RNA sequence: CGCAAGACGGACCAGAGCGAAAGCAUUUGCCAAGAAUGUUUUCAUUAAUCAAGAACGAAAGUCGGAGGUUCGAAGACGAUCAGAUACCGUCGUAGUUCCGACCAUAAACGAUGCCGACUGGCGAUGCGGCGGCGUUAUUCCCAUGACCCGCCGGGCAGCUUCCGGGAAACCAAAGUCUUUGGGUUCCGGGGGGAGUAUGGUUGCAAAGCUGAAACUUAAAGGAAUUGACGGAAGGGCACCACC
């Protein structure tokens, strides 16, 4: 291409996002306007925005990042769906440091809707308030036993619910803060979150379930 | 590294000195 | 030319790109999902010999190219994703990074969130040079 | 493209830099704004309260 | 440029001060006048440097101890903070609390009855 | 003779540790003779942190921290500077650097 | 240790701090005690560092559970050791 | 944005752990093995060190199958230079990965055989056991986990001292030696010629093991001291140095 303003031939678009967030409005975009063999529509569908979560929500913590992807165009309105959640490259750097010991775990889990989704799960060893030796590791069997509780706490709470539900944990993160009180009878933790999630497989395409989200 | 090299030296002879005597008989 | 028809009391965002090593810097502004480019603009279209590629000047004519497009465009504020090499090589960015972060500042854009976004490996295969290393 | 001149005023003096000491390392003051200052290299004798003449206001230098 | 003085200026300023603190003032060119007459110096010169570091040392033993330099009138008040202090008239008195354990070190020496007592905390300070 | 009673490495009570490659030329040395520096710095200096500040769309933010972790060589390490050569009863000390 | 200490006549709490074996004399750590249980009082004797899991002659289920040292009672009325 | 293939397990990771040594770091399961500790269990001298003989043994290399992402001997080119068959750059064969046979070497190092006894002090650290006032978690106590204060085995190490030793550097062993003897295996005899020639033996080959003499020579070597010197580092100086 070596078009003379080729920005003269472009539609920009609102995008929108699901019910369960407080602020509802990501932003603007850009399309070429329709031609023969080659619709806007097909070139706004599935693209992939990444948000965070002080963004989306009013009250909450800019360390989240929520994935959200296109799926259908309404006049001039995008209308998107979650994708995926991570944490921000500075979060997790800040964790890591010398003398502790560093316990993580996944799961491969569905819905009570149709989505096959992927979980990461950490957790770190805490200096108790007395200790005056320098390092707080964790034995081999230790750490076996906390990784299983991981992983129970973290396969109950998707089986039994939707996407709508599993998204409404994820905000706050009670997952990482149930896990967190479970293990201190095992040994101490002090941080420890949901650090992950990905989507595998999902169902077929269902307007009126994207809808029941959007009004 | 001049010993390495003079052990070198020395095994690319003695395979020359090898072939040289065990042709004649 | 034509950006979104608001044009008081808020703000319309884009995502820059800033590839900043030794031998060369990027400035790239793209569309909110990254997938529309708006322009781009590197340290070797500004200087015209490559020893001043990298430098700070090259990286704050670069980004003042850059952000009088996007005001030509529509576009009133920028996220920030940073790089340097990566992979194998020494993720540290090159000397020009600082240089045009504050040159799209001074010129008038206004400044969202700022992220570090260099390739880690879990682990990696081989690195150039051989045992021995690059020897000086 | 164009930019215009700028003038700012020495505050402090900080020591001398290149290959023979030829630079005198200075920290200037803006005239327009009072609380913008940076630091600069100049090639002549130097003196508290003098002002410079800055042909760009946007670049800034240390230790050559 | 250097204005440093050697050691036969500072040691004959010393050996003047000590000897001769009562003639002695602020004023250089009376200073100057009376150490032409208690000593044999070879030099105008030399005199003028003597005299002008006697006029320094004169304005720091107004205000402190010159560790190099000793006067009546400083070693008097010296010996007035030895012996003894106006502070008090009896010395701090032995009612003084005593911790279980050195109770129980002075029972075993025949010995007690004069001290309150208090128990530490419940294990040891972290 | 011998310089160094721990042999210039980490090693005591092992038989083999892995290498590692230096982040300035590539060359292949022990995880445990490689001298170490961690770096902790703000992504942006303390010259331009008002510029950016003013020009930022939040009523409150703060600007994030960049971290790297540095391997080096013996040659790498002092023609760099990171590490001098030191008096014989001075090569004993195993303190850092004073803040 | 001093110049001078005699070796024949070690004091109690000298002799009671050192391993069995490194005594001036050998004796063991372990010890005999009678042992008692509610629903039946038969009472019976148990060595402290014991291996098998023990039944009573009551026919409870555990009277103690083997360990990697002393061995641990079930709640039980007494761990008196016997004097000799 | 999405797909495919082969290699590798960062940060946590330490004078920390395990193994006869070579060596050993994603999750979960299965198979056989092991040190230390606890013990008022059992046999009752069954032990220590070893010609002959035997198992394991980094990387590179050889033979027969499969795979081939990254890196890269030989090789083709661009630079640098007096030349540059090199150091620096672009490309790349064998190899680098897996399976089945060979090979037996290394600065294979603590440059320091194994077993046993005795001779100073101090603070930490990993494993098992013993005792104790509090804080914290699960259920409401009890028991048990994370922390805190001591003691005992045996382990990888550290600091200190006129134990004592040594040519010294240094060493709690490299000590208990002219005041010379606890047991036992291998092995050195001034520097070169030389790990060479010749015979034997093992191997597909590369090569491994065993191994001389004629002749030649006044020193070769170890630890430490004072200078001089460095394309080593840190302070300071000079218009016979520079701006």
């Amino acid at each position: 291409k070596k078009v003379v303003d080729p920005f003269s031939k472009k539609d920009w678009y609102d995008v929108k996002a699901p019910a369960m967030f407080n602020i509802r409005n990501i932003g603007k975009t850009l399309v070429t306007r329709t031609q023969g063999t080659k619709i806007a529509s097909d070139g706004l569908k599935g693209r992939v925005f990444e948000v965070s979560l002080a963004d989306l929500q009013n009250d909450e913590v800019a360390f989240r990042k929520f994935k959200l992807i296109t799926e259908d165009v309404q006049g001039k309105n995008c209308l998107t769906n979650f994708h995926g959640m991570d944490l921000t490259r500075d979060k997790m750097c800040s964790m890591v440091k010398k003398w502790q010991t560093m316990i993580e775990a996944h799961v491969d889990v569905k819905t009570t809707d149709g989505y096959l989704l992927h979980l990461f799960c950490v957790g770190f060893t805490k200096k108790c308030n007395n200790q005056i030796r320098k390092t707080s590791y964790a034995q081999h069997q230790q750490v076996r036993q906390i990784r299983k509780k991981m992983m129970e706490i973290m396969t109950r709470e998707v089986q039994t619910n939707d996407l709508k539900e599993v998204v409404n944990k994820l905000i706050p993160d009670s997952i990482g803060k149930d896990i967190e009180k479970a293990c201190q009878s095992i040994y101490p933790l002090h941080d420890v979150f949901v650090r992950k999630v990905k989507m595998l497989k999902k169902p077929k395409f269902e307007l009126g379930k994207l809808m029941e989200l959007h009004g | 590294m001049r010993a390495k090299w003079r052990k070198k030296r020395m095994r690319r002879l003695k395979r020359k000195r090898r072939k040289m005597r065990q042709r004649s008989k | 030319s034509l950006g979104p028809q608001v044009a008081e009391g808020e703000n319309v965002f884009g995502v820059c790109h800033i590839f900043a090593s030794f031998n060369d810097t990027f400035v790239h502004v793209t569309d909110l999902s990254g997938k529309e480019t708006i322009c781009r603009v590197t340290g070797g279209m500004k200087v015209k010999a490559d020893r001043d590629e990298s430098s700070p000047y090259a990286a704050m004519l670069a980004a003042q190219d850059v952000a009088q497009r996007c005001k030509e465009l529509g576009i009133t504020a920028l996220h920030i994703k940073l790089r340097a090499t990566g992979g194998n090589r020494t993720k540290t960015p090159g000397p020009g990074a600082q240089s045009a972060l504050r040159a799209l500042a001074r010129s008038g854009m206004k400044i969202g969130r700022i992220e570090d976004v260099t390739p880690i490996p879990s682990d990696s295969t081989r690195r150039k040079g051989g045992r021995r290393g690059r020897r000086l | 493209r164009v930019q215009p001149i700028k003038l700012a005023r020495v505050t402090k003096v900080l020591g001398r830099t290149g290959s023979q000491g030829q630079c005198t390392q200075v920290r200037v003051e803006f005239m327009d704004d009072t609380s913008r200052s940076i630091i600069r290299n100049v090639k002549g004798p130097v003196r508290e309260g003098d002002v410079l003449t800055l042909l760009e206001s946007e670049r800034e230098a240390r230790r050559l | 440029m250097g204005r440093v003085r050697t050691k036969t200026v500072k040691k004959a300023a010393r050996v003047i001060i000590e000897k001769y603190y009562t003639r002695l003032g602020n004023d250089f060119h009376t200073n100057k006048r009376v150490c032409e007459e208690i000593a044999i110096i070879p030099s105008k010169k030399l005199r003028n440097k003597i005299a002008g570091y006697v006029t320094h040392l004169m304005k720091r033993i107004q205000r402190g101890p010159v560790r190099g330099i000793s006067i009546k009138l400083q070693e008097e008040e010296r010996e007035r903070r030895d012996n003894y202090v106006p502070e008090v008239s009896a010395l701090d008195q032995e009612i003084i609390e005593v911790d279980p354990d050195t109770k129980e070190m002075l029972k075993l020496l025949d010995f007690g009855s004069l001290s309150n007592l208090q128990v530490t905390q419940p294990t040891v300070g972290m | 003779t011998k310089k160094r009673r721990n042999n210039g490495r980490a090693k005591k009570g092992r038989g083999h540790v892995q290498p590692i490659r230096c982040t300035n030329c590539a060359c292949c040395v022990p995880k445990d003779k490689a001298i170490k520096k961690f770096v902790i710095r703000n992504i942006v200096e303390a010259a331009a942190v008002r510029d950016i500040s003013e020009v930022s769309v939040f009523d409150a933010y703060v600007l994030p921290k960049l971290y790297v972790k540095l391997h080096y060589c013996v040659s790498c390490a002092i023609h760099s500077k990171v590490v001098r050569n030191r008096s014989r009863e001075a090569r004993k000390d195993r303190t850092p650097p004073p803040r | 240790m001093p110049l001078a200490k005699d070796l024949l006549h070690p004091s109690p709490e000298e002799e009671k701090r050192k391993h069995k074996k490194k005594r001036l004399v050998q004796s063991p750590n372990s010890y005999f005690m009678d042992v008692k249980c509610p629903g039946c009082y038969k009472i019976t004797t148990v060595f402290s560092h014991a291996q098998t899991v023990v039944l009573c002659v009551g026919c409870s289920t555990v009277l103690c559970q083997p360990t990697g040292g002393k061995a641990r009672l079930t709640e039980g009325c007494s761990f008196r050791r016997k004097q000799h």
